[PDB]
């Protein structure tokens, strides 16, 4: 069993995180280095996300393990900024090492940095700015995501995917509301196409085709009929494995089609139904009769995607040809099918015709890996039109906050008579070097880029401005358009300090 | 003989570092891990030596110690450690010194009836004290600790919700029956407080447009059954090569379903619930005779259920009759923060509710979750003994004195033994100094010095680095859980030093 | 990076050995400082708290921790005070800059950021410092004698104080001129008396005594000094005297006194009535045959007379030294106006030798006692003292004390970096943090946490002045100007200059190889 307590296993609990935190100083920002990720499948993976590095990262410490956790919910709370909560996580401790020198207790360093991070939260809400206030457009929401989607290989269609993304969150969510439910977008994702055939469909969407190839293309009646068996002989939905007795019996089996064909192809009229969504597929003898009476139908269907069709639809499934009934029968707008030109597709795309609360993002592209860096890429997007929308405020990204909430800590560290201005103070310059580390990883001077801003914050003038770091014309990153959300920056200062001062409280760890 | 009590002292004092920085409400967290690998983080000491397993024999009496005092009070069991420890710490020199350990026995046998002699000659009766309402003494008493947190700024809103949640309540009080559900979203003055048994209710599924959200006296129905119509525990399938047998068959599917359905409806259930989850066919049948479906309950909130409704929760349909189905009074839906909960509010055994909170982050909720469960219990232990004294280790500063003056008057070798019982005593304010991050050498050294100025009720400030009368203050403890723990740690200590030789069986 | 060669590396071992020197006498920092051991190797034990003497036994060896010693030894002709403060500021900064280096800075680049801190710094503590008059002897009076009041000899810092003040006047005009020697102040002592006994001579006080001249007094006399030696001949080569007879033998005896006679005769042409002759042991400095010929031209014998009494007295008549008795002449001789030896009781033998009428501004205070220690102990409250008054008149202005102006330097520079580019701020930031252990290890010393004290003093001083500060006496945060507790400004001017400098020439080695 472990044993350690004193200043030693604070100190050792320090270095613990830090080995994490210089593991992702490198990939921050657009000049992020990558990282060479080794699946157990022998798999390889190249990639600056902050998710994906802590998710494969198995370091078997337990301090390492607490900052595992730290990226659960900030995936969907903030989900761009992934790498940005751990040096900033990072580096506090190494800065509060120097406070445990000095004869502080570590909780003490706890409540300080829960003093200044309210401190950076008030000042972040002073220099935020509207964008969407009482005005109902995605003319200016357009082009502030087009610009977050450039640190990803979707740049060469990232002004497609950003028209996608929006139109997609003011379906599921209406802008009065200020209520944006991400859970109501679906992503899913086939191999083949581009980043340019990606389609956004208001209701449900599948891998599947019709059991005919000359059905009607276009479905305008509301009426699906959810099954659990094909309008022909009905056969198991597990395993045919058939096995016929004998001549005798098997010239009977013909006698039964003939009847069932006959039997169930009309049934489909009397109850008013023309589209039969159902489990296995059809005969060519049941898409024959069907043609003539005009009754459209999808076959190999699986099993939890016709759950997903009644959720969109509000329709039933009919597990049996006795109780076929209009009630029964789905709702929807238009059902139609998508052939993307030569690729048989011939995808099942229904539809309500109105603004519905059930949208999926069906990404396309020519290789999987591709397919993987949208899917983030659009995952993450979300939340900035989540935030958005939530609050129309919002403040400059690319470092520029940063260091405006240095200031206005360190101004506010000469009124706080107490032992937590230490932690003030120490807290100022952790947030340095969120900013500090973009100026390494773009290649130049972390010390003469960043104290060249700070001078422009006060002796140029007083609003802030970012750092060039996508080797663009200049500073003011206002003017290039780089503008992150407002609820990411104070998330990013808040699950940060949250989690230095779990670990700050933790003073022993053992284990049989 | 002397060396094996020494090996006793010191494996005692391990355990007493293993909680040593969990005394208080803003002590320190630990990291056990189990051996499936399972994270186990909290501050609450009798959760960590529930888990450690020390397999060391002088270890396992404090052990015994520690569970007795969880069972009776359930709070508190740390300053039954780390007291029980400084009594083998203090006399830890005079041990060597060639004094008897049975001697020592008398002694802390003889202060432990001093200290009950001078805790309930100085405790206070507080009934109606100062011609003040109880709810607002209960609220005063209630407020200060949730004071210097999250929710400082509307703690009076949440101050009111403590003292309507145990006044709802009979006579007999419990912790475990009121619960507490965290909601994300909305502002903290937007909690709501509920006096029935609530679920998170997450059944999504079809059934809109009927099943109506009110009842009179609705028969509460507690079942067991997946009633999903392509369900892991309901389904028909025969592989043969008959075409008219198929008919049959996928009949014989839908028949399974609903034969047991029709049960449901039969026994007189109007508010059916169910563990697992119900698929949209079968919410169709419920909604055409006019019942109400709702299923995805947790078993936990049943449990809840089955003590406030008064039923029997059944795993079988075919048992299903008037035995098992409760009742209740206002059954009604509400929509807090747009997701829907079902509660029964008026049930004949209503002795739990439920307490939904509110907040735009996850850990709001967490440190409200840890308030809440120390302001129930200053008003569980409150009204059930007016007589109580003032808490923040004020009591173990007036024994100090009491005790150490005595002592000066007691000859023999009880005296640097009762005297020394009184040092063992410092332990628990200077703990609040260190584990509040605090200077334990300013306060024990001014606050001390208080009791002789003419202080009675001082003791350390959790929130200020100072001294304050924590009975002004409205922090009190029992004075009678204070002297079932100083009679647990002496009954520990005791047992250690009444110990001289370990024996074992060679196995 | 790769960084095959490692001079940076040759930087920490720099450091680490300069930050050795300040962590040992990190503890020894004001009155209420602990005490350290300095056991020599024949086993020769003493126990003090003076910070000059400790690292002064140390024997160091690193280049890089060579240079703190002599550093101290810049502080004592400056300032003369504070001295266990420079190597704590000095040591302080290298443990700064650590950090820097480690993020990728250069140290030239830390150089020349610290000169735009030490040149605001200035300025930060010149402004908040109370100027004071420099020709008011009671204001010079009142701050001399506070400050030795916490000293070891306080309860006769109220009779030496004016002393120094009466001397620095007599010698250095009213607020006229700002260049002030102590050379020119000489502290004899005796043994016999107390020290309510105070002499300030204007002439001259010499140690020695005038046998066996049978004169011992001399009326306008014309002081020479003559470092050469009045003896018989003495020829380093190989020589031989001649002796026949018994007869020559005596021709000898005789003729030894012409030679000295003849240079004797040779001195008096001059109207040089007293001679000096300075201390020498390798050879006769002054034969027996002298002390009597002497007598008949009526001159005073005055020997045994160190080198660094001569500086002394050359600038009290204006003698120069002679090296051969042929290049005597009545240009090197000096002015007296009374010359005799004045012994009493506890005064001892002194030669008092008044009136000096001559260029010169020269001054003696002679201070009786009983015991060594009571005549030792307060001579080093004289330089003690006289060194504070020597601060004030370069400088006309006083601070606060305990580490009062320090907290008020690092609180302005903090914000003084805001307002820069380049790598300045994080050097000039680096250099307010250094400035911290001051205070904290006066908190420490003090028995006060070392935090709680320099924490809540920062905002003292932001909401108000420089006026809280810690107090040794009563142990605790007060305000030091109504403790009545100042320091002179020099002092911290000289140790932050002298600091930093130190610090920018370490940071200035790369690499160092030893020759021969």
């Amino acid at each position: 069993k472990s044993r350690l307590m004193g200043l030693e296993a604070l100190k050792s609990h320090i270095m613990a995180a830090k080995a994490v935190a210089n593991t992702m100083r490198t990939s921050l920002g657009p000049n992020g280095l990558d990282k060479m990720m080794v699946d157990k499948d022998g798999d390889v993976t190249v990639t600056n996300d902050g998710a994906t590095i802590l998710s494969m990262m198995d370091v078997d410490h337990q301090i390492a393990k607490l900052m595992v956790e730290l990226s659960k919910s900030q995936d969907d709370e903030i989900g761009d900024g992934t790498t940005g909560v751990v040096v900033l996580a990072g580096a506090l401790l190494e800065e509060a090492e120097q406070l445990l020198d000095r004869g502080i207790h570590p909780i003490r360093i706890a409540d300080g940095y829960e003093q200044a991070a309210r401190v950076a939260i008030e000042h972040l809400d002073k220099i935020s700015d509207s964008v969407l206030v009482d005005i109902k457009d995605t003319e200016p929401l357009i082009q502030t995501a087009k610009t977050t989607l450039g640190s990803k290989v979707v740049n060469s269609c990232h002004r497609q995917m950003a028209e996608i993304a929006v139109n997609a969150v003011l379906t599921v969510a209406d802008m009065e509301r200020r209520d944006v439910d991400f859970e109501l977008i679906k992503v899913e994702g086939k191999v083949g196409g581009r980043l340019e055939d990606t389609k956004l469909i208001k209701g449900v969407i599948v891998d599947k085709d019709f059991s005919h190839p000359q059905m009607p293309k276009k479905v305008e009646d509301a009426k699906i009929a959810i099954l659990t068996c094909p309008f022909e002989p009905p056969k198991p939905k597990t395993k045919h494995k058939l096995d016929v007795t004998s001549v005798e019996d098997y010239k009977a089996l013909q006698k039964y089609e003939k009847e069932k064909f006959e039997e169930m192809i009309q049934q489909i009229k009397e109850t008013g139904a023309n589209l039969a969504i159902c489990q296995w597929g059809f005969d060519d003898e049941a898409n024959h009769l069907l043609l003539q009476n005009n009754l459209p139908a999808v076959r190999w269907v699986g099993g939890p995607e016709i759950e997903l069709i009644a959720i969109a639809t509000g329709g039933r499934i009919v597990p049996r040809f006795s109780e076929l009934t209009a009630e029964k029968l789905g709702f929807a707008g238009l059902v139609q099918e998508i052939s993307f030109g030569t690729t048989k597709d011939k995808m099942l795309v229904i539809e309500q015709c109105k603004n519905s609360r059930a949208v999926t993002i069906f990404i396309r592209g020519g290789n999987k890996m591709i397919i993987e860096e949208a899917k983030r890429s659009l995952h993450d997007a979300l939340c900035v039109i989540r935030n958005l929308i939530r609050d129309n405020r919002v403040v400059y990204g690319g470092g520029a906050a940063e260091i405006s909430c240095a200031l206005a800590v360190s101004q506010e560290a000469d009124k706080c008579p107490t032992l937590e201005q230490y932690a003030m103070r120490a807290f100022a310059d952790a947030l340095e070097v969120i900013p500090m580390a973009l100026s390494e990883n773009s290649g130049m001077n972390p010390i003469q880029t960043m104290t060249e801003v700070r001078a422009r914050q006060v002796k140029e003038m007083n609003p802030a401005l970012g750092i060039d770091c996508l080797h663009k014309g200049t500073n003011d990153m206002k003017q290039q358009h780089v503008i992150e959300t407002l609820i990411g920056k104070k998330q990013q200062i808040s699950l940060a300090t949250q989690m230095v001062r779990m670990i700050l409280k933790i003073d022993d760890i053992r284990k049989p | 003989g002397i060396p094996q009590l020494v090996s006793n002292i010191s494996a005692c004092q391990v355990i007493a570092e293993a909680v040593r920085t969990t005394l208080g409400p803003r002590g320190m967290d630990k990291l056990i891990v189990d051996g499936r690998g399972k994270a186990t983080i909290s501050n609450d000491g009798a959760t960590i030596l529930k888990l450690l397993d020390v397999v060391h024999p002088a270890a396992k009496t404090l052990v015994d110690i520690a569970k007795s005092q969880d069972a009776e009070v359930g709070d508190g069991t740390t300053s039954v450690t780390l007291l029980a420890a400084e009594f083998l710490k203090q006399v830890k020199p005079y041990v060597e010194e060639g004094l008897h350990p049975q001697i020592i026995i008398r002694a802390f046998r003889t202060a432990t009836q001093l200290a009950v002699n001078k805790i309930k000659e100085i405790a206070v009766t507080v009934k109606k004290a100062d011609k003040v309402e109880q709810r607002k003494l209960l609220e005063k008493c209630a407020m200060t600790a949730l004071s210097s947190k999250l929710i400082s700024q509307q703690k009076a809103f949440f101050a009111k919700m403590v003292v309507d949640a145990v006044m709802m309540l009979d006579d007999l009080l419990q912790l475990k029956m009121i619960g507490i559900k965290k909601v994300q979203g909305g502002a903290l003055e937007d909690s709501q407080l509920v006096a029935g048994v609530a679920f998170k209710k997450t059944f999504s599924y079809a059934g809109f447009e009927m099943q109506p959200k009110k009842y009179h006296n609705p028969k509460i129905a507690l079942l067991n059954v997946e009633l999903e119509l392509k369900a892991e525990k309901d389904n028909a399938e025969i592989r043969v090569h008959t075409v008219e047998d198929y008919q049959a068959i996928v009949d014989a599917e839908w028949n399974i379903l609903y034969d047991k359905l029709e049960k449901i409806h039969h026994s007189g259930a109007k508010v059916v619930s169910s563990k697992l989850p119900i698929g949209d066919v079968a919410t169709q049948y419920f909604a055409d005779r006019d019942m109400f479906c709702a299923g995805r309950v947790p078993e936990e909130d049943l449990k809840r259920t089955m003590m406030a409704c008064g039923g029997s929760i059944q795993t079988s349909v075919n048992a299903l009759s008037a035995d098992v189905l409760g009742r209740c009074q206002v059954f009604e839906e509400t929509q807090i923060g747009g997701e829907r909960y079902n509660f029964f509010t008026g049930c004949p055994k209503a002795k739990t509710c439920t307490f939904i909170l509110r907040g735009g982050a996850e850990q709001f909720m967490e440190e409200t979750e840890r308030s809440l469960h120390d302001a129930i219990m200053i008003v569980r232990r409150a009204i059930k003994n007016d007589s109580v004294v003032a808490g923040g280790g004020a009591i173990e500063m007036e024994l100090s004195k009491y005790l150490r003056d005595y002592s000066r008057t007691i000859p023999g070798k009880q005296q640097l033994l009762i005297g020394a019982y009184a040092k063992a005593l410092e332990i628990i304010p200077r703990q609040l100094c260190d584990n509040a991050g605090f200077d334990a050498t300013n306060i024990l050294n001014k606050l001390r010095a208080r009791h002789a100025q003419g202080g009675t009720w001082y003791g350390v400030d959790i929130n200020n680095e100072d001294i304050a009368d924590n009975f002004e203050a409205f922090v009190w403890e029992p004075a009678m859980v204070r002297i079932n723990a100083l009679t647990a740690a002496s009954e520990a200590a005791c047992l250690i030093v009444s110990v001289d030789e370990t024996i074992k069986n060679p196995r | 990076y790769q960084d095959r060669d490692k001079p940076a590396q040759i930087r920490f071992s720099n450091i680490s050995a300069a930050k050795a020197v300040a962590d040992a006498i990190r503890t020894s920092l004001g009155p209420k400082g602990m005490d350290k051991m300095i056991q020599d190797g024949k086993g020769d034990v003493t126990i003090t708290n003076d910070g000059a003497t400790i690292l002064k036994q140390m024997q160091v060896l690193h280049p890089a921790a060579r240079m703190l010693v002599e550093l101290s030894k810049a502080q004592d002709i400056e300032a003369g005070d504070g001295t266990t403060s420079v190597v704590i500021i000095a040591g302080s900064l290298l443990d700064s800059c650590t950090k820097l280096l480690q993020k990728g800075i250069h140290p030239t680049i830390i150089s020349e950021s610290f000169q735009k801190a030490l040149e605001k710094g200035i300025e930060i503590l010149t402004d908040m410092s109370r100027p004071v008059e420099l020709s008011d002897r009671e204001t010079l009076l009142n701050s001399a004698t506070t400050s030795l009041n916490s000293k070891v000899v306080s309860q006769y810092s109220s009779l030496l104080s004016p002393m120094s003040v009466n001397a620095v006047m007599k010698v250095i005009d009213p607020a006229t001129a700002t260049s002030v020697d102590l050379r020119d102040i000489k502290i004899v002592k005796k043994l016999g008396g107390t020290i309510d006994d105070c002499e300030l001579v204007e002439g001259l006080v010499l140690t020695q005594k005038v046998s066996n001249s049978g004169i011992t007094r001399v009326e306008k006399a014309k002081i020479g000094l003559i470092q050469f030696c009045l003896s018989a001949p003495k020829t380093d080569m190989d020589n031989q005297i001649v002796v026949s007879d018994y007869a020559q033998m005596d021709r000898v005896l005789r003729e030894e006194r012409a030679y000295i006679l003849n240079l004797v005769k040779q001195i008096k042409k001059t109207g040089c009535n007293v001679l000096l002759i300075q201390k020498s042991i390798l050879r006769d400095a002054l034969s027996d045959l002298a002390l009597h010929f002497l007598n008949k031209m009526k001159i005073m014998v005055i020997k045994d007379i160190e080198r660094e009494d001569i500086e002394f007295i050359c600038k009290t008549i204006g003698t120069k030294p002679v090296a051969h008795i042929d290049q005597f002449t009545a240009d090197m001789l000096g002015s007296a106006e009374l010359a005799e030896e004045v012994n009493l009781n506890g005064s001892g033998k002194l030669l008092k030798i008044t009136g000096c009428a001559s260029p010169g501004k020269t001054v003696t205070i002679v201070v009786r006692g009983s015991n060594k220690l009571v005549i030792e102990e307060a001579e080093r409250s004289i330089h003690d003292a006289l060194c504070v008054i020597r601060c004030l008149v370069k400088k006309r202005a006083l601070i606060a004390g305990g580490g009062a102006p320090e907290i008020e330097l690092a609180l302005r520079l903090t914000e003084y970096s805001r307002t820069l580019s380049g790598m300045e701020s994080y050097c000039v930031r680096a250099f307010a943090d250094a400035m911290e252990v001051i205070p904290s290890t006066l908190a420490e010393n003090a028995g006060l946490n070392p935090i709680s004290t320099v924490t809540e003093l920062r905002n003292r001083h932001a909401q108000g002045e420089k006026t809280a500060g810690i107090n040794v006496r009563k142990g605790g945060i007060s305000n030091i100007l109504e403790e009545l507790v100042v320091q002179p400004l020099l002092v911290s001017v000289s140790a932050l200059t002298l600091a930093t400098e130190t610090v920018r020439s370490i940071l200035k080695i790369d690499d160092v190889v030893n020759t021969r």
